[PDB]
């Protein structure tokens, strides 16, 4: 994987990151409760 | 079919459209949009 970082800092024109989240999860597919949907909408999208 | 969308274009209110498209309860499917999008154009409703 150091080629494809080196590919996506280099070739492509990001920036090199300072923080890496990553969502895991699985809901299966239905709609979520609404508390979730201002987490998502406040915490992991402005801090972001 | 009456539907809620088209009611609202229809009028020329837009917080309607705000609470309907941004509220979470509904996904919004693309037969409702593909089809209202016509009665917007027409109606000058930039």
């Amino acid at each position: 994987p150091a080629a494809v970082y080196s590919l996506v800092t280099r070739t492509w024109g990001f920036r090199a990151p300072n923080l890496v989240v990553s969502v895991l999860g699985g809901s299966g597919g239905p709609v979520l409760q609404t508390w979730l949907q201002d987490l998502l909408r406040r915490g992991l999208v402005r801090a972001a | 079919y009456l539907d809620e969308l088209r009611l609202a274009v229809a009028w020329n209110r837009v917080d309607i459209a705000q609470s309907e498209l941004f509220r979470g309860d509904i996904q919004w499917r693309s037969f409702h949009l593909e089809a209202s999008l016509m009665d917007a154009l027409l109606n000058d409703r930039p």
